RNA sequence: CCGACUUACCAACCCGAUGCAAACUGCGAAUACCGGAGAAUGUUAUCACGGGAGACACACGGCGGGUGCUAACGUCCGUCGUGAAGAGGGAAACAACCCAGACCGCCAGCUAAGGUCCCAAAGUCAUGGUUAAGUGGGAAACGAUGUGGGAAGGCCCAGAC
RNA sequence: UCCUCCUAAAGAGUAACGGAGGAGCACGAAGGUUGGCUAAUCCUGGUCGGACAUCAGGAGGUUAGUGCAAUGGCAUAAGCC
RNA sequence: GCUCAACGGAUAAAAGGUACUCCGGGGAUAACAGGCUGAUACCGCCCAAGAGUUCAUAUCGACGGCGGUGUUUGGCACCU
RNA sequence: UGCCUGGCGGCCGUAGCGCGGUGGUCCCACCUGACCCCAUGCCGAACUCAGAAGUGAAACGCCGUAGCGCCGAUGGUAGUGUGGGGUCUCCCCAUGCGAGAGUAGGGAACUGCCAGGCAA
């Protein structure tokens, strides 16, 4: 699981989940898998649509993983009446917006690499698409 | 044989230009050179088909805008988020 | 720098001097050429500026770098001020140890009639 | 472990741009020095730019380091 | 100089509270209540403040 | 001991490329607030002093947020509206939602929200399309030659599917 | 009980058993003024000397320091002698 | 001269039991039940590595995802 | 009147660094020496004084170069005051306001008072 190493301050804020994203553009890789639908990312999620997306182009390829939690978000235990404080750190999300990308891949066919998005898409949450690195 | 059809808007701004982008027509814009920056518009179906050749960003164009031929190279342009669309183009008169 | 060491030791007294809206003789001393003139308030110009520099002073001088040559130019600016009607003003050091020759200037200026 | 604060010390900008002021007014009660004495303002040991003549406050933007400072024409 | 027309055809209940003082300073009363002032910059924005409840005719 | 070369590896700092932040800022709105001038408008709506108070359980909706599970007709604040202390018409019924502020009377008319086949006042109105599901009239990932519109492209009676 | 930041929605203020940390002093000098000076950390070289004592130069640039927590501020230094 | 630190400081000086209890109130506030919600609970579905001699989907189903119900444990205190 | 130089400013990165060329009649800096004024918590480094053979290396000034820093539109987008709408943990529509980044390009400053040197 992708887990920041020691940030600031342990607990943080909500925070809404407005607006449009800007990693938008394939950088590294050349095909992608932008996220259409909003939403959050916990690092199990993204973790697991890797695994699931490793597999299908083999040990050849590499992956770029163009998203990274660092939002931790809190959990009360089970019979805990309200108030107290804030809660326990549990898992880490990652606020998606519509118009990320979230994975990029290369060194494979695009038939190949359509097929792996496919198998990543149904490991997450949020609606996603595939998108082709254009020429600037 | 990549000539664009464009036309002249005489309105701009958020609520004028998401307008006429809900038509089919996004706009763009002519800048360079020593001339003033001519608001271009333009329709989008024909546009989307061109850009898919990868020689669109690299073979210079010409916008027959009310027909004066302009012959540029397509600087900036910006795609929605997450659609396969355009919003606007960034025409350097070269 | 030598130089650049000696205007930090001056802005302490200029942007002080401002403030007050002060009338300060601006003296600016070198290894030859002890300079000297009084500014007005605004910061922009001079009034009266007197040096070793012109030939009118020089001309009487063994050597326009020492003690003498700098108790003839207090002399001749304090008496050219007094002609401007220039009478209360500051003295600004321009980060210079106020020892030698910028303390004969002030010396020849004190005596004259310049007050300050 | 939390559930502390302070009392809101209420600082900030008095008098602003274009207001008359009297002798004495404080202009500005800041913290550190956001704002600098300018002409015809002091400033006291709090930091507190106050108006040493009658007139009308004036925000500048001298300096060779574009510090903010605060003027007073008199009007 | 020449007037302009102004008419309530909004009430002024569920408005903010720099919406009743604007028909406060127009002279509108109730819905319907027509009034007549002066045509300038002054007014025209007041106008321009409360165009969803205001129908102005020149 | 000095100390050279090498490595199925991990990697400091710089450099190019890419995201994140309530407790980050080389930038930076919209509003709001303070001051000046000006016209119109408002039964002075303003401030000060004095007589009398009540009130210091608030609630819901919008927007901006903390907390919770971006759960609660949840809990706590900012700000506005409403109720509280406001009836009336609509939302089937329904303080807090939409419209609108009841001095009284009238077997008069025009309109707001919302509606116009019958219950139940008003279009079984007009033109052009869509839907086969009683959808409309409870809901998701996901699934499908359902079916309509638009642009583009491949192949094609030198015979394609 | 008091102080600092956030919450707090770009004036001030603004709640919760919301999130983060401190104080109940110290100093006759660590105060006043005058004069002067300006860092941290690395790199190179050098007796004992070593990752890190003192010394010289360069790079760098205020990432230093500020009696003490945090924020604002500071070389015109409020930092150092 | 006061950790009058419960820090606008009730006295200079003060701890507990009550199932033997009692009075005045409160659904301003709990236990049982109802309501709102659905974290947890139970049920179903999605992708699918892998298990099943061979073979993903006879039968199960990792890593994760999406809902339903309103039987569990709870949250809230709206009703008494 | 113009090129030069020094002083005090205005404005304060379009105004600052990098690289290269260049100036010494004046001026400036370096520089020579130190009984004495004064001086270093050691030391004429600095501060100071008395002078001035030599130099333009260093320092500073000036001209070119954009390798960086920096400045920066039009257009679009983000956001948003007010009024409406929705598949209302988020958007859309009408009207007004309109960034930041990025792009074309601009760009190695501009200017005033005084005092000298200089060709006139
Ligand atoms: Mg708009
Ligand atoms: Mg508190
Ligand atoms: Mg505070
Ligand atoms: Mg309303
Ligand atoms: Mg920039
Ligand atoms: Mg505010
Ligand atoms: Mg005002
Ligand atoms: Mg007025
Ligand atoms: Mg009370
Ligand atoms: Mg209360
Ligand atoms: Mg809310
Ligand atoms: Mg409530
Ligand atoms: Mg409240
Ligand atoms: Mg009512
Ligand atoms: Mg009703
Ligand atoms: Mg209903
Ligand atoms: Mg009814
Ligand atoms: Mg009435
Ligand atoms: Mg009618
Ligand atoms: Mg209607
Ligand atoms: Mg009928
Ligand atoms: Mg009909
Ligand atoms: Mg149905
Ligand atoms: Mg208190
Ligand atoms: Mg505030
Ligand atoms: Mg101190
Ligand atoms: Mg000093
Ligand atoms: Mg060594
Ligand atoms: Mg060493
Ligand atoms: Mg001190
Ligand atoms: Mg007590
Ligand atoms: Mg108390
Ligand atoms: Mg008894
Ligand atoms: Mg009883
Ligand atoms: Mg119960
Ligand atoms: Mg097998
Ligand atoms: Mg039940
Ligand atoms: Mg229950
Ligand atoms: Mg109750
Ligand atoms: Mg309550
Ligand atoms: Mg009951
Ligand atoms: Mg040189
Ligand atoms: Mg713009
Ligand atoms: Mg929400
Ligand atoms: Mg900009």
């Amino acid at each position: 699981m992708l887990q920041p190493k020691r940030t600031k301050f342990r607990k943080m804020h909500k925070g809404r989940n407005r607006g449009l994203a800007q990693g938008t553009d394939v950088s590294f890789g050349s095909f992608g898998l932008k996220a259409v639908g909003r939403g959050r990312l916990t690092a199990r999620q993204i973790e697991a649509a890797r695994r699931a997306m490793t597999r299908a182009v083999k040990r050849q390829g590499k992956i770029w993983i163009r998203v990274f939690p660092d939002k931790p978000i809190t959990e009360k235990p089970l019979a805990v009446r309200m108030g107290k404080g804030k809660g326990n750190v549990e898992y880490w999300v990652a606020l998606i917006q519509p118009g990320k990308v979230l994975y990029e891949m290369d060194g494979v066919p695009e038939e190949l690499a359509r097929e792996a998005f496919k198998l990543a898409a149904a490991k997450l949450p949020i609606k996603t698409t595939f998108v082709t690195k254009t020429v600037m | 044989m990549f000539t664009i059809n464009a036309e002249v808007r005489k309105e701009q701004g958020k609520g004028a230009s998401r307008r006429l982008r809900a038509a089919n027509k996004f706009p763009a814009i002519i800048y360079g050179g020593k001339e003033a920056p001519l608001a271009i518009e333009l329709d989008h179906d024909k546009v989307m088909n061109m850009q898919a050749k990868a020689e669109f960003y690299s073979e210079v164009l010409t916008i027959v805008v009310d027909g004066k031929e302009i012959k540029v190279k397509a600087q900036d342009v910006q795609r929605h988020p997450y659609k396969p669309k355009l919003q606007h183009i960034d025409f350097v008169r070269a | 720098d030598k130089k650049s060491a000696r205007i930090r030791r001056a802005t302490r007294a200029r942007r002080k001097l401002q403030e007050l809206g002060a009338t300060r003789l601006v003296v600016h001393r070198t290894p030859r050429h002890i300079y000297a003139q009084v500014i007005a308030p605004n910061g922009s110009e001079v009034l009266v500026a007197a040096s070793t520099v012109e030939k009118a002073i020089a001309e009487q001088l063994k050597y326009t770098g020492n003690k003498d040559a700098a108790a003839a130019v207090g002399k001749a600016v304090a008496e050219r001020a007094l002609e401007k009607g220039i009478k209360d003003v500051s003295f600004d050091r321009s980060g210079f140890q106020y020892h030698g020759r910028v303390q004969a200037l002030a010396d020849a200026a004190r005596e004259a009639g310049l007050q300050f | 472990r939390n559930g502390r604060d302070s009392e809101a010390k209420r600082l900030g900008v008095k008098r602003f741009g274009g207001e008359s002021v009297l002798a004495g007014s404080i202009i500005v009660r800041q913290r550190g020095t956001k704002f600098h004495a300018g002409a015809n303002v002091g400033c006291g040991r709090d930091h507190t730019l106050f108006a040493k003549a009658d007139g009308k406050v004036k925000f500048e933007v001298k300096g060779p380091k574009n510090r903010k400072f605060i003027s007073i024409e008199a009007e | 100089a020449k007037t302009i027309k102004i008419t309530q055809t909004r009430s002024a209940i569920g408005r903010l509270p720099k919406h009743k003082a604007t028909l406060l300073g127009l002279g509108l009363r109730r819905i319907g209540h027509t009034v007549e002032r002066e045509d300038t910059p002054a007014i025209r924005g007041m106008i321009n403040a409360v165009s969803f409840m205001v129908k102005v005719e020149e």
